[PDB]
C-alpha cells in the first residue's frame, strides 16, 4: 500500500511563496515519476507538475509554469513544490501522486494518465 | 528454381515486419486516442500477449509441419490484419486484450516463416536462404523505425496514421502470401541440433529480457531531456547492425562444419562482455556501442542456428524443432522475469540487472567454452 503524506499547505497572502513536501512511503521511490495535482473548489483534479524518476525533466501546467519548481530528494523519499508569487487562483487541495508503473517516462506513458496512488492532499488558501 | 519462393517469402517478411506504429504503442494506447491507464496497459492488457503467445505456440509447432506451412503463414497474415483493425477501431480494455490474443497468434505463427523455406528449397541453398529471411525482417524493422521517427517529428504524424500505414503494410504482406508455392510431402538425437537448440532456448530468453530494459538503463546512466530520440535511433542502428550481420552469414564462404561451434563460443563471449560493458561503463556512447554489439552479435548467431538446425534435421520437422526452442525460451524468460525483476521475487533495479544479464550470458558461454575433454 503506497502511502503518501502532503504537508506544507496553509494560508499565504498573495505574492508570498510556499513549499509543500510529500514523503512517499511503501514504494521504491527511486523508480517512480511523482507528480502534484490540485482540485480547485468546484473543478476536477488538474495536473500541476511531474518530475521524472531521473529528475532531469519536470513538466508543468501552463498556468503554473515559471513559478512552480518541482523537486525530489530520493534520500528522504520526498518531493517538493516551491510555489512563488502565489495568486488567488492557485488555491486548491494539493495532492501528490505516484506513477502507477515505475518507469513511466522511459516507456513513454502519457503523463496526465500515469499518476495514481493519491494522498489526502494539503489545503492552500492564497488569500489576497 | 529457388529464386521465386525466396523472393515471395522475403517480400512477405519485409512488408509484414515493416510497421511504423510499433515503437509508439504505449503512447498510442495511453494517449488521447484510447485513454488506457498505465496500470491497465501494464497489468491487464500486456500479459495477455505472453499467455496467448505461450498457449498458441503449442498448436503452431504441433501442426505446422502437417498443414505444410503455407496455411500457417496465411493465418499469420489474417491475424495481422485483425490485430491492426482492432487497434485502429477498437476501444476499451477487453478489446485490447483480444488485440493481444491475436498478436500472440501473430507472433506464435512466425515459426512457419523461418520453417517454411527449407521445405521448398534444396539443401545446397540453405545458408543463403537463411540469411536473407532474417535480414529482411530486421531491415524492415529498421525502415519502419526510421520512417516512424521522421514522420512523427518531421511530418507531425499522429499515431493513428502510423497505425494506418502499418495496417496497409500488413495487408500488402497478406496479399503476398497467397502466391507462396505449396511444399510437397525425439528428433534431437544429433548433438549439433541439440546444442544449437540449447543456445537458442537460453540465449533467446536472455535476449528478450534485455530489450525491455536497455532504454531504462540508458536513462538511468545518462539522464537527458531528449533521451527518447537517442533511444529510438540507437535501437534502429542496433537493429540494422544485426541485419547486415545476418545478411553476411549467407554470403561469406566459410566452412560451417568446422566453424559451427567455434562461432558459437566466440560470439557467446561477445554477448557476455558486451553486457558487462553497458553495466560498468559511464559513457553512454560506450553503452550505446555495447547494445549495438550485443544485438548485432546475437542476430549473427540466430542465423547460424536456424541454418545449422535445418541442415542436420533428417526429417522435415522444421516447425517442430524451431517451435519447441522458442517455446522453452518463453518458459525460461517468464520464470526468470519473475525471479529477477518482479516484486514477488528480488525486485532488482536496472543498475544491477545487467550484471545478472551479463553473467547470465557468461554462463551460456561457459558451457560451450568448456566442452573439450582430454
Ligand atoms: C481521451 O481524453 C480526451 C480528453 O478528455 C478526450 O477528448 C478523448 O475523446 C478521450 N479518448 C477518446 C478518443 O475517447
Amino acid at each position: 500500500q503506497v502511502q503518501l503524506v502532503e504537508s506544507g499547505g496553509g494560508l499565504v497572502q498573495a505574492g508570498d511563496s510556499l513549499r509543500l513536501s510529500c514523503a512517499a512511503s511503501g514504494l521504491t521511490f527511486s523508480r517512480y515519476d511523482m507528480a502534484w495535482f490540485r482540485q480547485a473548489p468546484g473543478k476536477e483534479r488538474e495536473f500541476v507538475a511531474a518530475i521524472t524518476w531521473t529528475g532531469s525533466i519536470t513538466d508543468y501546467a501552463d498556468s503554473v509554469k515559471g513559478r512552480f519548481t518541482i523537486s525530489r530528494d530520493n534520500a528522504k523519499n520526498t518531493i517538493y513544490l516551491q510555489m512563488n508569487s502565489l495568486k488567488p487562483e492557485d488555491t486548491a487541495v494539493y495532492y501528490c501522486a505516484a506513477a502507477q508503473v515505475p518507469y513511466g517516462s522511459t516507456l513513454k506513458f502519457n503523463l496526465r494518465t500515469l499518476f495514481g496512488s493519491w494522498g489526502q492532499g494539503t489545503q492552500v488558501t492564497v488569500s489576497s | 528454381s529457388w529464386i521465386y519462393p525466396t523472393v515471395i517469402l522475403c517480400l512477405f517478411g519485409f512488408f509484414s515486419m515493416m510497421r511504423p506504429s510499433e515503437p509508439f504503442l504505449i503512447p498510442y494506447l495511453s494517449g488521447p486516442d484510447k485513454n488506457l491507464t498505465s496500470a491497465e496497459i501494464t497489468n491487464e492488457i500486456f500479459p495477455v500477449w505472453t499467455y496467448s503467445y505461450l498457449v498458441l505456440l503449442l498448436p503452431v509447432f504441433v501442426l505446422t509441419d502437417y498443414v505444410r506451412y503455407k496455411p500457417v503463414i496465411i493465418l499469420q497474415g489474417i491475424s495481422f490484419i485483425i490485430t491492426w483493425l482492432l487497434l485502429l477501431f477498437g476501444q476499451g480494455v477487453k478489446t485490447m486484450q483480444v488485440v493481444e490474443f491475436f498478436y500472440g497468434m501473430v507472433t506464435a505463427a512466425e515459426v512457419a516463416y523461418y520453417a517454411y523455406i527449407y521445405s521448398v528449397v534444396s539443401p545446397e541453398h540453405y545458408q543463403r536462404v537463411s540469411g536473407y529471411c532474417r535480414s529482411v525482417t530486421l531491415a524492415a524493422y529498421t525502415a519502419g523505425s526510421v520512417l516512424a521517427q521522421l514522420l512523427v517529428s518531421l511530418a507531425n504524424m499522429s499515431y493513428f496514421y502510423l497505425n494506418v500505414i502499418s495496417l496497409a503494410s500488413v495487408s500488402v504482406a497478406f496479399l503476398f502470401s497467397l502466391f507462396l508455392p505449396m511444399p510437397k510431402k525425439e528428433c534431437y538425437s544429433s548433438k549439433r541440433l541439440f546444442y544449437w537448440s540449447l543456445w537458442w532456448a537460453f540465449a533467446t530468453a536472455g535476449f528478450n529480457q534485455v530489450l525491455n530494459y536497455v532504454q531504462i538503463l540508458w536513462d538511468y546512466k545518462a539522464p537527458s531531456q531528449d533521451s527518447s530520440i537517442y533511444n529510438g535511433a540507437v535501437e534502429a542502428i542496433a537493429t540494422f547492425g544485426g541485419a547486415v550481420a545476418a545478411f553476411a552469414v549467407g554470403y561469406v564462404k566459410v566452412n560451417w562444419d568446422l566453424l559451427g561451434e567455434l562461432a558459437l563460443v566466440v560470439f557467446s563471449v561477445v554477448n557476455a562482455g558486451s553486457l558487462f560493458l553497458m553495466h560498468y561503463t559511464a559513457n553512454i556512447w560506450a553503452c550505446y556501442a555495447g547494445y549495438l554489439i550485443f544485438k548485432s552479435s546475437y542476430m549473427l548467431l540466430i542465423t547460424i542456428a536456424v541454418f545449422q538446425i535445418a541442415v542436420n534435421l533428417n526429417v522435415e520437422r522444421y516447425a517442430l524443432v524451431f517451435g519447441i526452442n522458442t517455446f522453452i525460451a518463453l518458459v525460461i524468460q517468464t520464470i526468470m522475469t519473475v525471479i529477477v525483476v518482479d516484486q514477488r521475487g528480488l525486485n532488482l533495479p536496472v543498475s544491477i540487472q545487467f550484471l545478472v544479464y551479463g553473467s547470465y550470458f557468461a554462463v551460456i558461454a561457459g558451457i560451450f567454452l568448456m566442452r573439450s575433454m582430454y
